[PDB]
Formats: C-alpha cells, structure tokens, sequence
C-alpha cells in the first residue's frame, strides 16, 4: 500500500482580490490534513481524526513558524520579480514531501516553481539544485553555498518526513486504510446518429486505485477503449468511466474482479 | 509567462435516477493561476446553495476545486456550470450529460 506526504505553498504577488497572499496546505494522499492562510494567520486541522487527537502545541507553534515563513516566501517572490523586471501578479509555489512504498522504499522530493513552471528541483542523493534559467542559477549558487541547509533537507526528506507520514497514517487508520467497494453499472447511450456507445461506470470507492476494461465474449479486450478520470464523488469516495463504441465490463478493485454482462 | 486552461467536468455522485436523493458535482481541475469564477446553474438561473471544497494543489503545479450541490433528478430540468478563468475570453459553460 503506497502512501505519500506532501506540503504545498502558494505566494501571490499583489492578489488584487481579497484572497490570501500566501496559502499553505498539507496533504496525506489527496486528503486535506492541514491549512494556513495569510488572512487567518492560524494553522487549522482539516481532517477530523487529527483535530483532537493531535496535541494543541503543534498548531500553537507551527502557526508562529508559518507566520515566519510567509514573509520569507514573499521576499523570494519579489526578488525574482525584480530579476525578470515584471509588474503585476505572479505566482510562487513550493512543494516538499516523502513517499512510502509497499516494500518500504523511501523517496523524497523538494521543488520550487515560478508562474506554474519548474524553477528549482532539489536532488538529495547528490545534494544539488537543478536550475532552469540564469536567474535560477543566480539563486542556485547562493543556496548551494550554505551546505548545512542542504544536509538538513536531505535528512529531513529521508527520515523526518517518513516519520511524520507514519504518525499521520496511524492517527487516521479507519479513514486512510479503509476499503469501500465500487458500485458498477452499465449504461447505453447514443451520441451520434446510428453510433451506439456503451459506458461502464463505478461510483463510491476507496482507495482510488482501480482497474477497468471492456471485454468481447469475455475472452478479448478491445483497443478502442476511451478512459475517463478518477473523479471525486463528494462523500469522500471516487468514481470512474470506461467507454466503447459498438459485451462485458471488467472492474478490478482491492483484489476483487467484478464482471458485468450486457 | 505560463498559464493553463481549466478542465470542467460535470457529473452526479450517485447513479442517475429521477425523483431521488442525489448530488451534482462540478470538478474544475488543471488550471493556473488560482483566480477563478465558478457558478452552478439550473436551466439558466444560478444556484445560491452551493458548497465548494477549498483550493487544492497538484504535482504539476496546477490547482483543482470541487463545486457541489444537492439535487433531485428530473427529465424536464437541465443543469450546467459556468466557469470563467483569465485564460478564457468568454465564460465556458458545460452542461450535465445525464
Ligand atoms: C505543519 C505540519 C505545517 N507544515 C508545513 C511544512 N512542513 C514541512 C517542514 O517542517 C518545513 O518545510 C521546514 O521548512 C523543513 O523543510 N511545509 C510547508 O511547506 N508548509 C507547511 O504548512
């Protein structure tokens, strides 16, 4: 069972809308677990299984930390805007986190982005920054000069982050380690004149890892399969589509192979 | 400068069957920057009672939101969603397929 812990930061230059200049959100596998904004200036627990169970000192302290980070992130953004010489609204994004696999392999990541494009990518194995432009190189030398920070980041991504992830995983086992079976239903729809399209849908399942395929006479799968997306249903489960132009629907979820005939 | 056009997806939570408890969802994803305008519509008139999940982030520096509202399906009525982004010159309206 693969799991992922990630933290996102967003800084907007001149919001020109009453929306937060800085927003910070934490995720444990596409689940909101923590949130912060420059307007509220207080860290709030999104998930219920960590709202009362986790100690209050955590939010108390990390709020002050976030307040500190906000200003730094602003300075970094404005400095880059001074390097490119732009006026207006520009976005500065940061991602940091780890990944725990089935076997137990650890994989960490740290990235910085400007205007929705990769700006600086951190590699912990060689302790180096990957720059895309000369401006990125300019911030690259200044960041690489300070080796203490690099080493800290490495040990954080490799040990500390995994620890946090394990802790969070144990707090909400009934939610994150829960298994809900999908309701599979087959629907016939005529879009073009004469062309009859067969749809297969799955509603209400967790985790989102699901496999779908259309079979002819239950022996051969077809290459004309149009796949959709694993969409959130709203209640906390997911939903997915599989369509083909015209015999059997095959959905595999949590080791269960489901077959439907038309 | 690099920006992305939003992908609008309108669908129901539970399987479509008229005269029952259901939820209409509009998934707006893969867009950049963050500033958007989203409104759900019922035969043209906007729905006020609509809740939305706060801004969410993705690995490819794109964002995604979910706008949902409770509804009862009926064959007479048709539902849609109006989305306006900076990339969009005219507010894109996507209808529910049923
Ligand atoms: C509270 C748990 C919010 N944390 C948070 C973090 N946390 C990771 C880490 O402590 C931090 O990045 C340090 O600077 C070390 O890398 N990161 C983030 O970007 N936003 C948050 O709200």
């Amino acid at each position: 069972r693969t799991h992922s812990l990630r933290y996102f930061r967003l800084g907007v230059s001149d919001p020109i809308h009453g929306v937060p200049e800085f927003i910070s959100v934490g995720y444990v596998d596409s689940h909101p677990i923590t949130t912060y904004d420059s307007v509220t200036r207080q860290k709030e627990p999104r998930a219920p299984w960590m709202a009362e169970n986790l100690a209050p000192d955590h939010w108390e302290r990390y709020t002050q930390l976030l307040r500190g980070w906000q200003q730094m992130f602003k300075v970094e953004l404005k400095r880059l805007q001074r390097h490119y010489n732009h006026s207006g609204s520009h976005t500065y994004q940061r991602m940091i986190g780890c990944e725990l696999l089935e076997d137990g392999s650890t994989t960490g990541f740290l990235q910085y982005a400007y205007d929705g494009q990769d700006f600086l990518i951190f590699n912990k194995d060689t302790l180096s920054w990957l720059a895309v432009d000369n401006v990125a190189h300019t911030i690259k030398q200044a960041w690489e000069a300070n080796q203490h920070e690099l080493l800290y980041q490495k040990n954080w991504l490799e040990e500390e982050c995994i620890a946090w992830l394990k802790r969070f995983l144990e707090y909400g086992k009934d939610t994150l380690q829960r298994t809900e079976p999908p309701l599979v239903r087959v629907n016939r729809k005529e879009t073009f004149p004469g062309v009859t399209a067969l749809f297969c849908k799955a509603h209400g399942f967790y985790p989102p890892e699901i496999y779908m395929t259309w079979m002819k006479n239950g022996e051969e799968i077809v290459q004309e399969i149009d796949y959709g997306d694993i969409l959130p249903s709203g209640d906390g489960t997911y939903q997915a589509w599989a369509s083909i132009e015209l015999y059997s629907c095959h959905v595999e979820h949590s080791g269960v192979h489901m077959v439907l005939q038309v | 400068m690099i920006q992305r056009t939003p992908k609008i997806q309108v669908y129901s939570r539970h399987p479509a069957e008229n005269g029952k408890s259901n939820f209409l969802n509009c998934y707006v994803s893969g867009f950049h920057p963050s500033d958007i305008e989203v409104d759900l519509l019922k035969n043209g008139e906007r729905i006020e009672k609509v809740e939305h999940s706060d801004l969410s982030f993705s690995k490819d520096w794109s964002f995604y939101l979910l706008y949902y509202t409770e509804f009862t399906p009926t064959e007479k009525d048709e539902y849609a969603c109006r989305v306006n982004h900076v990339t969009l010159s005219q507010p894109k309206i996507v209808k529910w397929d049923r």
